[PDB]
């Protein structure tokens, strides 16, 4: 329903769900005092009354566009949203988008964050799909790009990331001297009565974990101001390279192309969440 | 062996004389603090050169501020050309074992985890210089980490004593005093800007029904021995309930549908129980010997685990 | 494809093929002969919204 | 893009060498390949 | 005559691209007030009266 | 905390949409009480070495307007409040924050409860159940 | 259109006003567009003749509908314990005349 393997290539992150049945009644307890508990239990109904028009699985690019208004340059964040109305398999997956997005934003309003939603799956490296369902596999572990793809003719695979999620922190502070770099994946929050934003960042950095909390501060501390916590991020990989490369171009989803920052040679580690209340 | 060691490798200059260089060689498993992971580097970036900041030296609360932002690798072979060295952060071994060495005066249990500190203590800041390159290295000290959160506490609290004793420790029966030093004030006010944040975060509305259990606690450590040894005979509630007598708000906004102490502790173990990481650096190391023993003695080798 | 389990060692194995239906126009019939159980009980229940 | 091939057996030699990528304009198709990449294969 | 306010002041990170929940702020003028003059309405010099 | 004078909830938990009891008593509070008494102890030698350090200070520089700025109406009003049914020789205030981080410092890598253990099962379900047995990995 | 004959039985224009027009009664409950009873997971068997997505969407090729409705997915479960709409991932095929 909500995530396409069939649309998007061999090589784009995945993320994992919790079971749906237990967001009505967390949002019960979690939520401060003066705020709609009943909203996350008909948010998430009219969204299982929108994908039939149970840990399921969202992929990356599917969860840019529900995102997409609450991103700057926007030109690109709305590229997102034009291939994925006209080729996901599911009617109105632009309506799911709409829907989804509304989840996302009651899950903020109601205190269970999305960041206790969402884990890390693998990178798609084949999937073999059916009615209704796809039987998708992936690399919870290893390098990319010299796995079994199930294809012989194509034994390679690349990590392709759109650029409205794409942030460096190197040419940001001048750090121009090389290294192995590192790959987050950062959530932000902005808590508001009914104004709550969503955005999801893939940080690449040379930084330790330890040394990360503090360039949230610096860049997303504008947030910090107007919410405690305001950002929440995990671990996702390692470039070990002593150069790390990046690549800049624009792959046709179907028939809309989108500038998609390319990663090369990443090699999978994942971590836990973290809170800064 | 590329996703299962690191070898990064310090290389090292031309011109060095053989006493200089058979001190290299005495310094087979250290710890060396990288600024990147590059697997080419040289010892003036490592040595304490590199370390110092623009026109001051950093004094040893600063020292530590300065290691938390860098990369601690383990020697683990002296050559005679480079210096092998292998990060703690990114993976240990293949087999994961990594050889270490005490130069504290404190001797491990297996399952410590190991702290490394700098040379705080007395008659102990030995650092190896290489006069031939004129290069200082300050090689820290691995603790078991109840000191190292011990060592740290004393620090922070001689620093906010100059905003207007205390350097003696006890750890195993071994009587330890550590360098008492001037500070920096600069950098005393970035331990003391961490205390505040951490602190306050801890606060929630839930915690005013547990202060309200505190004439319950000195009631009840009157009876236990257990309680009666937990308390101290340096603790401030013993003080602040004999003057204080606390009261709740009789009824919560909304108190029935949100619980208010088991949001309480979520938001004080997210603040005040990952304190003691906030001002010091991590404990990524412990120590797992195999068949020697349970004690791995100071100077001598210990053997090492991957720990989160 | 060798892919080690539970201490154990998996091999999976697979045959890629194809399938083409080279005949055009209705090349088989499937004809309906009898009767086994049927399944549902006819019953009356009626339905609650 | 390119057949790789048709380059095993090659119609005859460049004998002149310079630093290509300052020409990059002059070509339909073109590539720089570090070392080995997996595509070649 | 300083007006009142609830709060001091507070020292905030804002990104340029995910700016969210948009806000305005005040504009003061770049000379010092000593220029900028107190309001003055002169009354005609007759009425109609 | 509540025995030690409990909720209408709080013996309720959900996961996977099934319901967990954890009443299934007497024997566990006096099991689990010696944690009790160390985080009731915690916190509470915890908020009075800031009831007593934010009124002893209170910098003068710019620690003091980002402090009461950020505590406005969430500290400095919990300050008052506290202080409300409370009040302000030496006190011995600086030789406690050594004893106060050592212990919280200790309890916070017991409550951690740190994973040794992560799940990628291959060719199998995606949930086992109870009394099934799962594939297990740590390391990459 | 009820300003038309019946294509079944043409000199009428319906059995019943209440439920053949659109906004009838009936089709006030039983069409999936409405999504009223999407709730209950029990099975509705005239879901598919109120529901007009369904007729409009199919093609009107007979060589075609022919093979398909050997092999159509059936809406409903032999498993269930009442009966039930189908779960999204298992699918049956059962030839449906209707």
């Amino acid at each position: 329903d909500l995530c396409q393997p069939n649309a998007e290539r061999a090589g784009a992150l995945l993320l994992a769900l919790r079971h749906p049945t237990d967001l009505p009644h967390l949002a019960r307890h979690r939520a401060p005092p003066g705020r709609q508990t009943e909203r996350l239990a008909e948010a998430w109904g009219q969204l299982l009354e929108a994908s039939a028009l149970r840990a399921g699985l969202v992929s990356f690019n599917f969860l840019v566009a529900a995102c997409a208004a609450a991103y700057d340059a926007r030109d690109a964040a709305e590229a997102v949203r034009a291939h994925i109305t006209t080729n996901y398999g599911g009617t109105r997956a632009g309506a799911r988008l709409d829907r989804f997005s509304e989840c996302l934003r009651a899950m903020v309003h109601t205190h269970v964050f999305p960041h206790e939603v969402m884990r890390f799956f693998g990178g798609l490296v084949s999937w073999v799909t059916q009615d209704e369902l796809a039987s998708v596999t992936a690399v919870c572990s290893g390098p990319q790009e010299a796995t079994h793809t199930g294809h012989p003719g194509r034994p390679r695979s690349a990590v392709t990331i759109p650029a409205c999620a794409f942030v460096d922190l190197d040419a940001e502070l001048c750090l121009g001297g090389p290294g192995a770099a590192f790959l987050y994946l950062v959530f932000t929050y902005r808590q508001c009565r009914d104004q709550e934003l969503c955005c999801v960042y893939v940080v690449k950095s040379q930084l330790p974990p330890r040394g990360l909390e503090a360039a949230l501060e610096r860049l997303f501390g504008r947030l910090r101001i107007t919410n405690c916590t305001y950002a929440a991020f995990a671990e996702l990989g390692v470039m070990p390279d002593d150069s790390p490369r990046c690549l800049h171009r624009t792959e046709r989803f179907g028939a809309v192309g989108v500038p998609v920052v390319i990663l090369e040679g990443v090699v999978w580690r994942p971590g836990g969440w973290r809170a800064c209340a | 062996m590329i996703t299962d060691c690191f070898e990064a490798d310090i290389a090292i200059p031309s011109g060095i004389s053989r006493p200089d260089a058979a001190a290299l060689q005495r310094c087979e498993g250290r710890v060396v603090f990288l600024p990147t992971i590059r697997r080419q580097l040289a010892l003036a970036d490592v040595a304490h050169e590199s370390f110092v900041s623009g026109g001051v030296s950093p004094d040893t609360l600063g020292l530590l501020l300065a290691y938390r932002r860098r990369f601690p690798a383990v020697i683990t072979r002296v050559l005679p050309t480079r210096i092998v060295a292998c990060p703690v952060d990114l993976g240990l071994t293949h087999a994961g074992t990594v050889n270490l060495r005490n130069t504290s005066p404190v001797d491990l249990c297996n399952g410590d985890p190991v702290s490394l500190v700098p040379p705080v203590f007395e008659g102990q800041a030995t650092d190896v210089r290489l006069e031939s390159l004129d290069l200082t290295l300050r090689f820290p000290v691995p603790l078991p980490t109840p000191l190292a959160r011990e060592i740290v506490a004393r620090l922070v609290a001689r620093g906010i004593r100059d905003l207007n004793d205390l350097n003696v420790l006890y750890y195993n029966g071994a009587r330890l005093s550590l360098v008492a030093d001037v500070q920096q004030l600069a950098s005393v006010n970035t331990e003391l800007r961490s205390l505040v944040l951490n602190m306050v975060y801890s606060i929630t509305e839930g915690t005013t029904l547990i202060l309200t259990l505190i004439p319950r606690l000195l009631a009840l450590s009157a009876q236990d021995g257990y309680v009666n040894a937990l308390l101290q005979m340096q603790s401030v509630t013993r003080e602040a309930a004999q003057l204080i007598h606390p009261e709740a708000p009789m009824l919560m906004q909304d108190g029935e549908r949100r619980l208010p102490l088991y949001e309480a502790l979520v938001a004080w173990l997210a603040h005040a129980g990952q304190l003691g990481d906030i001002l010091a650096l991590a404990p990524a190391v412990r120590v797992c010997t195999f068949d020697g023993a349970a004690v791995v003695q100071s100077g001598d080798m210990a053997p090492v685990i991957r720990y989160p | 494809a060798r892919h080690e389990t539970g201490g154990g060692v998996n091999f999976t194995l697979t045959q890629p093929r194809g399938n083409v239906d080279l005949g055009v126009g209705y090349t088989a019939v499937a004809a309906t002969a009898t009767v086994r159980n049927p399944v549902t009980d006819m019953g009356n229940l009626p339905q609650n919204f | 893009g390119y057949r790789y091939a048709a380059a095993m057996v090659p119609t005859g030699s460049i004998l002149s060498t310079i630093e290509v990528a300052s020409h990059r304009r002059l070509f339909d198709f073109f590539a720089r390949v570090r070392s080995d990449e997996n595509s070649l294969y | 005559m300083d007006p009142y306010y609830p709060f001091d002041a507070l020292d905030v990170w804002e990104h340029r691209r995910f700016i969210v929940a948009d806000s305005r702020s005040f504009i003061t003028p770049e000379f010092p007030r000593d220029f900028w003059m107190l309001p003055v309405f002169n009354i005609p010099r007759e009425t109609a009266a | 905390i509540r025995d030690l004078n409990e909720l209408p909830d709080l013996n309720v938990l959900y996961y996977n949409g099934a319901r967990l009891s954890l009443v299934a008593l007497a024997s566990v509070n006096t099991e689990l009480r010696s944690l009790v008494l160390n985080m009731v102890y915690s916190i509470t030698e915890g908020t009075t070495l800031i009831l007593t350090l934010i009124p002893r200070l209170l910098a003068l520089g710019y620690v003091n307007a980002l402090l009461q700025m950020q505590s406005v109406t969430r500290e400095a009003a919990q300050l008052i409040h506290p202080e409300a049914p409370m009040l302000m020789r030496r006190l011995p205030l600086y030789e406690a924050l050594v004893a106060w981080l050592a212990h919280a410092g200790q309890l916070g890598d017991i409550l951690a409860l740190a994973p040794a253990v992560r799940v990628c099962t291959f060719d199998g379900a995606a949930v086992v159940q109870s009394g099934d047995m799962a594939p297990v990995i740590r390391y990459p | 259109d009820h300003g038309q004959s019946d294509p079944a039985r043409p000199f009428a224009a319906t059995a019943n006003p209440w439920a053949s027009q659109r906004f009838s009664y009936g089709d006030l409950l039983y069409n999936g567009a409405y999504h009223l009873n999407g709730a209950s997971p029990v099975l509705s068997p005239c879901f598919k003749f109120f529901t007009a997505a369904d007729i409009t969407a199919k093609h009107r090729c007979l060589e075609r509908l022919i093979v398909e409705t050997g092999s159509a997915v059936s809406t409903a479960t032999a498993a269930s314990d009442v009966q039930f709409k189908r779960p999204p991932g298992c699918r049956e095929l059962v030839e449906d005349p209707c």
